[PDB]
RNA sequence: AAGCUCGUAUCAGUUUUAUGAGGUAAAGCGAAUGAUUAGAGGUUCCGGGGUCGAAAUGACCUUGACCUAUUCUCAAACUUUAAAUAUGUAAGAAGUCCUUGUUACUUAAUUGAACGUGGACAUUUGAAUGAAGAGCUUUUAGUGGGCCAUUUUUGGUAAGC
RNA sequence: GAGAACAGAAAUCUCCAGUAGAACAAAAGGGUAAAAGCCCCCUUGAUUUUGAUUUUCAGUGUGAAUACAAACCAUGAAAGU
RNA sequence: GGUUGCGGCCAUAUCUACCAGAAAGCACCGUUUCCCGUCCGAUCAACUGUAGUUAAGCUGGUAAGAGCCUGACCGAGUAGUGUAGUGGGUGACCAUACGCGAAACUCAGGUGCUGCAAUCU
């Protein structure tokens, strides 16, 4: 019963649709190497600037080893260092980061500087059973994953020290 | 009470009829009970009668 | 206006009765896939009663 | 949660909770005195399961099973689950279900129950559709989910529907890697090699086996092992039993 | 949208009627096929050996 | 009122046995739902109308959008539970059982389904009591201002309202 | 409820709990959880011929509704609807 | 007796928490050529049962657990209610006579039973 990375989801919040937004859907393009998915806004505020159902942001999911390659040249980043709290009582992690020029890309001026949010989920080899369909099932306490759980296995690998 | 008092031919005031008790006639005496007097006769009355 | 006082008695004079409940009942009404066999079904039962039982 | 809150719900049923069992989908087909009879086809890691059921209140009543197990009695020996056992087996069933009938009058039909499989062209669920309509069995069907169907036009390609009953993905698979990475090749397909049966030897077996199959249908058991109350009595050993009253009131 | 039990009770009263009638054909006796109300009981001698009937004597408030 | 076909027919302002239906009185609030007199401020968390406007960085006015963080008390338009009285059907001849006859409906199938021929089943022939005949048909008269009491109720303080 | 650059009471993303506390053109009451809700795919059965039946009732009309028969089609792999 | 497919009544079957499961069966798991489906072979589709596990799933046991089901000379013949009087009370209402008769509660034990087919030391 490993603790295996499930997938990494790559958001970008832009609070208009336009250029913008097609300009910072290219770069989540060119970096996952697939098509990124938009997504409509739920309702409307007038304070952010949005409308309901305005294609507000772009993101894109990737899983497999092609994520931790994605993962650990953003990670390097941060300098292999989070900050204290930054992990799900499920056990999962996030952290967004300015400038993605740091993950490197040549300067663009049409393109631009963007931010994006990092967020990774974790599991371990049998949450198929939570997701098929005939048979559905439910997850045991043992094999529910912890908070904790994340921590040990964050500090082990890719030798960071949580902080804090 | 005076459907029930038509089934037991009891027309006329001051008439009589010998009733067999059952589950069934006990509870028809139990409808028409403000307007009749019942009791158990004897060999003698019956006689007489 | 409305009201309905005395209106069980007079329909306890001539009674409440039943529709007194032929045989043969009308088959206006059943399902026409059953009517369209069912004749069909009485014009043979009628012949071999009437040919062979003499 | 409150002890209000489990007062409250009613459960599901127990083949819902459970989750084998659509019943939006059975009151369709059960409700149509004519036993409604009921090709029930489904498929687990290994095996491959098909009955004919009708419906009855005390429950189900099956008139005739067949399984992937009893391919190996017919020369199918490797590749059980595939898309040609799943036509051998519903060739076999039909076979099966019409002989105790006396038919093998105008057709006999059965309607296919499928279950939680999705609706996709190319299925190996199919299959076994295909095997009971040229069985015998009346199964009404479209040729839309059958693999070579083109989402262009209205076409579906005989040449290559045929290719599927033989096992053509995966004689042709055989072959591409034949000539690319060998380590690949030894680790997938290794009871094929270790008997020596290489792609194109493949097509034989089948057609060999479909022979059988409309030859012999009658299914002699497998003999058994000890007994019934031999297997019921080492049973016992594992399982556990209830707790008696003082026993958990001195606890 | 209904189905009904007392007439199917009622048809299972006519087997019971069938069977006490063709029993009572072979061995000669009454049959007694139709039902009664419930009857007055009849007189039994009562035992006060086992038990003392105690007294109530309506007190209490 | 005139009658007509028949004559213990089969029925009944009723009870029993069997078996359905209901959400009232009583219960419940530490089971779901839970009003009520009451109310300070919160200017693209909105603006709901209104009048203005050679227009909209567009003004003027009024309910406010919100209870923002709270507190007590409930029931006909609240409920898991559920009487009494009232209420639907059944208690056999047009029935049960056997053998097998029909058809273009139905079944994989002469398997069903419906109606039958033939045969067996009698006054305890299928609970109580009653039946001053039962049944059907015409034809027309008056009437279509009602009131009172016991009990349950609604509006109304109240009433011969 | 626990987390994610700008980002807070309110955008977007991710998991856990979640018996309907949501939604179903509108009053109120019913009804609904692999649906009757959401999002996609294909479509005109919102069609022809007239009868049978329910509620309001004189067992008249009008409105609305229910179950079928004979035709022609829609959809689905299919039972069906 | 254990499992599996299809179910019947639909909590005595649920919820929470720990602990076991011999064999076989299921399941997790391996890979992407083809049909196929997506932002993502995750879901689904196809392929092998070969590379690995009983850690979850699933089944079973445990708890003066919560819920849930029957039972009771339990509450209680109490509340309520049909009928009767030239009965009582100024009333509001309450006795009596012939009948019918609950519920919350309290206590007691209980925690799925079963249909067809196939298969396993």
């Amino acid at each position: 019963r490993d603790l295996k990375i499930e997938k990494l989801v790559l958001n970008i919040s832009v609070g208009e649709s336009g250029d913008r937004l097609t300009r910072a859907s290219k770069v989540l393009e060119q970096l996952s190497g697939q098509t990124p998915v938009q997504s409509k806004a739920r309702y409307t505020v007038r304070t952010f600037g949005i409308r309901r159902n305005e294609k507000i942001a772009v993101h894109v999911t990737v899983r497999g080893p092609k994520a931790e390659e994605i993962l650990e040249r953003g990670l390097k980043v941060k300098e292999y260092q989070l900050r204290d709290r930054n992990f799900s009582a499920t056990g999962n992690f996030g952290f967004g980061i300015d400038e993605h020029i740091d993950l490197g890309i040549k300067y663009d001026p049409s393109i631009g500087i963007f931010g994006m949010d990092f967020y990774v989920v974790m599991n371990r080899p049998g949450a198929r059973v939570t997701r098929r369909k005939r048979c559905k099932g439910t997850v045991g306490n043992s094999h529910k994953t912890t908070k904790e759980d994340t921590v040990s296995w964050f500090k082990q690998k890719y030798d960071a020290d949580v902080l804090d | 009470p005076r459907k029930v008092l038509q089934l037991l031919r009891l027309t006329r005031i001051n008439s009589g009829t010998f009733v067999k008790v059952t589950k069934a006639t006990l509870e028809l005496l139990k409808l028409i009970e403000p307007y009749v007097a019942y009791g158990y006769p004897s060999y003698s009355t019956i006689r007489q009668l | 206006n409305h009201t309905a006082h005395n209106q069980t008695r007079k329909a306890h004079r001539n009674g409440i009765k039943k529709p007194k409940t032929y045989k043969y009942p009308s088959l206006k009404g059943v399902d026409p896939k059953f009517r369209r066999n069912h004749k069909h079904a009485l014009h043979g039962t009628a012949k071999a009663l009437a040919a062979a039982k003499k | 949660k409150s002890s209000a809150y489990s007062s409250r719900f009613q459960t599901p049923f127990r083949r819902r909770r459970e989750g084998k069992t659509d019943y939006y989908q059975r009151k369709r087909l059960v409700t149509q005195n004519t036993p409604k009879y009921r090709l029930v086809v489904r498929f687990t890691n290994k095996d491959i399961i098909c009955q004919i059921i009708s419906s009855t209140i005390t429950g189900d009543v099956v008139l005739a099973a067949a399984y992937s197990h009893e391919l190996p009695r017919y020369g199918i020996t490797h590749g059980l689950t595939n898309w040609a056992a799943a036509y051998a087996t519903g060739l076999l069933i039909a076979r099966r279900t019409l002989q105790k009938l006396g038919l093998d009058p105008r057709p006999f039909k059965v309607f296919l129950d499928i279950g939680l499989q999705r609706t996709t062209t190319g299925a190996r669920v199919f299959g076994a559709l295909k095997g009971a309509s040229d069985g015998g069995l009346y199964v009404p069907h479209s040729e839309n989910r059958f693999p070579g169907w083109d989402f262009e036009t209205e076409e579906i390609d005989p040449e290559l529907l045929r290719s599927y009953i033989f096992g053509g993905h995966v004689s042709q698979y055989m072959e591409e890697l034949a000539d690319d990475d060998e380590e690949r090749f030894s680790e997938l397909f290794k009871g094929y090699l270790a008997d020596d049966i290489d792609a194109d030897s493949l097509e034989d077996i089948y057609t060999s086996a479909h022979e059988a199959i409309r030859a012999d249908p009658a299914f002699k058991p497998t003999e058994k092992k000890f007994t019934k109350e031999q297997y019921a009595a080492e049973s016992k050993k594992y399982r556990q039993t209830k707790l008696s009253k003082e026993e958990r009131a001195a606890r | 949208i209904k189905h009904s039990k007392c007439r199917q009770e009622f048809l299972e009263r006519v087997k019971a009627n069938a069977a006490k009638r063709a029993e009572a054909k072979a061995q000669g006796v009454a049959v007694q096929l139709k039902r009664q109300p419930a009857q007055p009981r009849e007189s039994r001698i009562v035992s006060t050996e086992g038990n003392v009937p105690q007294t109530l004597a309506p007190v209490p408030y």
